[PDB]
């Protein structure tokens, strides 16, 4: 007998190439800023006295 | 005078001994440096 150690299956599985990747909170785009400035009343008259 | 003691048949192990599993690599290929191309 003794055939050899008669055959033994090899190793199935492993169905993953180990990356295990995923992404958190990614980034965004910058919200185009909004100049600052001041409102106000442009008119024509000033002064006028 | 049927056969003088084979010894181990000169060795046993056949299979055991040989590929045991697959393997998972070194480590498959770290990406690059992903993330932001901040611009705009």
């Amino acid at each position: 007998g003794a055939p050899g150690a008669p055959g033994s299956q090899g190793a199935p599985g492993l169905q993953g190439a180990p990356g295990a990747p995923g992404s958190q909170g990614a980034p965004g785009l910058q919200g185009a800023p909004g100049a600052p400035g001041s409102q106000g009343a442009p008119g024509l008259q000033g002064a006028p006295g | 005078p049927g056969s003088q003691g084979a010894p181990g048949l000169q060795g046993a192990p056949g299979a055991p001994g040989s590929q045991g599993a697959p393997g998972l690599q070194g480590a498959p290929g770290a990406p690059g440096s992903q993330g932001a191309p901040g611009l705009q």
